[PDB]
């Protein structure tokens, strides 16, 4: 029955700030210390700060090099936390937690759902592309591997094609990966027999509609 | 250690059991300070599943058990279920750093499929992207399960950590996994080791792909 | 002084600390107090908030609050 209900996401800009709340409901908001945790894509759980819900003196992680400050509302059962000057590291899941303590010590023992802070990038980013040259180290008997490297680029989406889409069996493009500058980075990899390598031509056609881009990249062998 | 380390995964077949470690140092555990434990299933907030070494809150069932010593703690889960599937993580109070640390979190992954090994292909940096004075390998794993797996990258024999991205694994089509991993270099850099190695952990088990400037 | 001899007296297991169980079993001879009135208070005088009342939390809690001593 102790619930904690936080904000909704927020995006913001390298730079800005962010106001992230917390409303405590289902036991005496005065009587227990709310704890701030942060939860990067791909990293463990970061302890942000404590505050206490009656005084309300704060402790914070000299990991934010002052950056964070707590804040609380008795009135309204709710604690705020404010993080300046945010970089795309801060992106992150932030949680607010319930410190009870118990016989031998103190417990996280009720969570808030988590807020999604984005510090992404004001302006479009248009990609890169580089041809990744054909290699047999890795393929069956007799295909290569072949591909392009579609770097640094945002928003997403990215339409990476091959032959202007006549070529589509064998076509395997990954994910992209959020790098920690906040751009966007994929592979397109395709399979295709190396007896074809000196007379058929490979080009991988690379689309970027937010940044109005379009890039047609042969890709050769060494 | 002013730090909890933690297996990055375990897996494990419905109805078997399994066990996740977690190690910590002077200033926490053996300062006196009990681990806890919280699971966070797929997109939910984390849940307290163990506090104080052993102690269950209402709701968590004695299938999940733990131990703690002065330097290191584990956590028991028998009779594994589907509903187990997530990530945990083991807690406790660094009086060195004063503030609360987290294990890095173990993925346990209830089998519904039998294992398959990751297919490993690295690529050097392009000879295009050398003349625009820039440096990315790419490290693609395709076709695992579980979806979980570990890359360490290398200069030469020693580690490398600065200028990695590594994706989370992310489910295809065939209910296997895809990953990739890019280790962004300078020029120099690249041509002053004689190779760059892609290593990923899989299952206890070892890929190691090698390029050379050459 | 005579901080120290009351910490001490309800430091039962001689860890230099005040646990939640033992600042309970210490206020039951005051008197009647809830549960969650020794929770507000365990959370007021931990001051890095680890759990536990060590020695210096507890005399810097006193001789800032010379009315409740
Ligand atoms: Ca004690
Ligand atoms: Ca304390």
């Amino acid at each position: 029955q102790v619930q904690l209900v936080q904000s909704g996401a927020e995006v913001r800009n390298p730079g800005a700030s962010v106001k992230v709340s917390c409303k405590a409901s289902g036991y005496t908001f005065t009587s227990y210390a709310i704890h701030w945790v942060r939860q990067a894509p791909g990293h463990r759980l970061e302890w942000v700060g404590r505050i206490n819900t009656d005084n309300g003196n704060t402790k914070y992680s000299q990991k934010f090099h002052g950056r964070v400050a707590l804040s609380r509302d008795t009135s309204a059962s709710t604690t705020y936390m404010d993080l300046s000057s945010l970089n795309s590291e801060d992106t992150a899941v932030y949680y607010c937690a319930r410190a009870f303590y118990y016989s031998s010590g103190v417990m996280f023992d009720s969570w808030g759902q988590g807020a999604l802070v984005t510090v992404s990038s004001a302006s479009t980013k248009g990609p890169s592309v580089f041809p990744l040259a054909p290699s047999s180290k890795s393929t069956s008997g007799g295909t290569a591997a072949l591909g392009c490297l579609v770097k640094d680029y945002f928003p997403e989406p990215v339409t990476v094609s091959w032959n202007s889409g006549a070529l589509t069996s064998g076509v395997h493009t990954f994910p992209a990966v959020l790098q920690s500058s906040g751009l966007y980075s994929l592979s397109s990899v395709v399979t295709v027999p190396s007896s074809s390598l000196g007379t058929q031509t490979y080009i991988c056609n690379v689309n970027h509609k937010p940044s109005n881009t379009k890039v047609d990249k042969k890709v050769e062998p060494k | 250690q002013s730090a909890l380390t933690q297996p990055p995964s375990v897996s494990g077949a419905p109805g078997q059991r399994v066990s996740i470690s977690c190690t910590g140092g002077s200033s926490n555990f053996g300062a006196g300070y009990d681990v806890h434990w919280y699971q966070q299933l797929p997109a939910t907030a984390p849940k307290l599943l163990i506090y104080g070494n052993n102690n269950r809150p209402s709701g968590v069932p004695d299938r999940f058990s733990g131990s703690k010593s002065g330097t290191s703690a584990s956590l028991a889960i028998t009779g594994l279920q589907a509903e187990d599937e997530g990530d945990y993580f083991c807690q406790s109070f660094d009086t060195s750093l004063s503030g609360w640390i987290f294990g890095g979190g173990t993925k346990l992954t209830v089998l519904g499929q039998p294992k398959a090994a990751p297919s490993v292909t690295l690529f050097p940096p392009s000879s295009e992207e050398l003349q625009a004075n820039k440096a990315t390998l790419v490290c693609l794993i395709s076709d695992f399960y579980p979806g979980a797996v570990t890359v360490a990258w290398k200069a030469d024999s020693s580690p490398v950590k600065a200028g990695v991205e590594t994706t989370t694994p992310s489910k295809q089509s065939n209910n296997k996994y895809a990953a990739s991993s890019y280790l962004s270099l300078t020029p120099e850099q690249w041509k002053s080791h004689r190779s760059y190695s892609c290593q990923v952990t899989h299952e206890g088990s070892t890929v190691e792909k090698t390029v050379a400037p050459t | 002084d005579d901080m120290e001899r009351i910490f001490k007296r309800f430091d039962t297991n001689g860890d230099g600390k005040i646990s939640l169980s033992e600042l309970t079993d210490a206020l039951r001879t005051l008197g009647s107090t809830s549960a969650d009135e020794v929770q507000r208070m365990m959370a007021e005088i931990d001051t890095d908030g680890d759990g536990f009342i060590d020695f210096n939390e507890f005399i810097s809690f006193c001789n800032a609050n010379p009315g409740l001593m």
